[PDB]
């Protein structure tokens, strides 16, 4: 038995363009532990992401936060993809600043 | 308000790709102090809360030769697990445990816990009682009986009403400031039309601390569980969380609908509504 | 601060 992750994408603050912020990917509600999880600007990964340290809910399931610096802007695109051994092929949720 | 102590250990196993990982972290309510990982360069219990710096260097060396030992006993313990279980050498596993104490309003004992997890399902738990245990399946019941001819349950009974009340209200006092600080939600409503029909009313939390919150959304004064949108509680990376609700509403109908919000950070309930 | 009781299973 295994459970396959949520996943929200979003901004550490309300997202306001030319100011820097951060993204935030949290996975969350997964079983086994194993994860990959890259945020992606433009289709593509940026890196040096960081990630807090895995630790687990009441119901047994881990969750983590992935996380970076970025400075939104009117047409620069984000995302968060993930995957898990629960899923075919990545998940890829797209950052919606009014989510 | 009401605190909590927990420490989560996890053991991982993967046939093929060395010893199994072991890690521990251990709370105070929403706020992570310590860390620990077998997969560490140099593996040692590490502070990760400032007012836990302040420990000294044998409270370090103990916390870590602890750690240390429970890998150990912790792969044993995935050994042990695939005999119960029937299960082969090739398949990777994980064992899970959480425990530690809450107190009540005035420090004192509320409750106490100690579980373990296999594979992410209940195995074996201390009741409430400190005293008895219940265990998941007959795997666990052979762990029962093991625990009860070393009256296991006592020591643990011993620690949680001893050390674990003692030492979180240690760190409690030396993180005053932060530990014992609620952060109310910041709260707001945005409007996002989705049609000429509808449009969805997003009542926002944002900046709080700690996690609990209620977040619900009334029609004319009833409850719309049923057809809320209601996000997990989320990180904000700068110790806080956020939350939001959604409700999608027909064109012109935005004020017969009201927020709710309850938060140890406020003094009363909430209500809020869409501000055009 | 850890209990250090070892929990063999």
């Amino acid at each position: 038995i295994q459970r396959t992750p949520k996943i929200q994408v979003y901004s550490r603050h309300p997202a306001e363009n030319g100011k820097s912020n951060f993204l935030n990917c949290y996975v969350s509600g997964f079983h086994p532990s194993d994860i990959e999880v890259d945020l992606l600007k433009n289709g593509e990964r940026i890196e040096k992401v960081e990630h807090s340290d895995l630790s687990f809910s009441k119901d047994w399931s881990f969750y983590l936060l992935y996380y970076t610096e970025f400075t939104p802007t009117e047409k620069d695109e984000y995302a968060c993809r993930v995957n898990h051994v629960t899923l075919s092929q990545p998940k890829i949720v797209k950052w919606d600043r009014d989510m | 308000g009401s605190h909590s102590m927990r420490y989560f250990y996890t053991a991982m196993s993967r046939p093929g790709r060395g010893e199994p990982r072991f890690i521990t972290v251990g709370y105070v309510d929403d706020t992570q102090f310590v860390r620990f990982d077998s997969d560490a360069t140099s593996p040692r219990m590490a502070p990760r809360a400032p007012w836990i710096e302040q420990e000294g260097p044998e409270y370090w060396d103990r916390e870590t030769q602890i750690s240390k030992t429970n890998t150990q006993t912790y792969r044993e313990n995935l050994r042990t697990a695939l005999r119960y279980y029937n299960q082969s050498e090739a398949g990777s596993h994980i064992i899970q445990r959480m425990y530690g104490c809450d107190l009540g309003p005035d420090g004192r004992l509320l409750r106490g816990h100690n579980q373990l997890a296999y594979d992410g399902k209940d195995y074996i738990a201390l009741n409430e009682d400190l005293s008895s245990w219940t265990a998941a399946d007959t795997a666990a019941q052979i762990t029962q009986l093991k625990w009860e001819a070393a009256r296991v349950a006592e020591q643990l009974r011993a620690y949680l009403e001893g050390e674990c009340v003692e030492w979180l209200r240690r760190y409690l006092e030396n993180g005053k400031e932060t530990l014992q600080r609620a952060d109310p939600p910041k709260t707001h409503v945005t409007h996002h039309p989705i049609s000429d029909h509808e449009a969805t009313l997003r009542c926002w939390a944002l900046g709080f601390y700690p996690a609990e919150i209620t977040l619900t959304w009334q029609r004319d004064g009833e409850d719309q569980t049923q057809d809320t949108e209601l996000v997990e509680t989320r990180p904000a990376g700068d110790r806080t969380f956020q939350k939001w609700a959604a409700v999608v509403v027909p064109s012109g109908e935005e004020q017969r609908y009201t927020c709710h919000v309850q938060h140890e950070g406020l003094p009363k309930p909430l209500t809020l509504r869409w501000e055009p | 601060r850890q209990d250090i009781l070892d929990l063999w299973i």
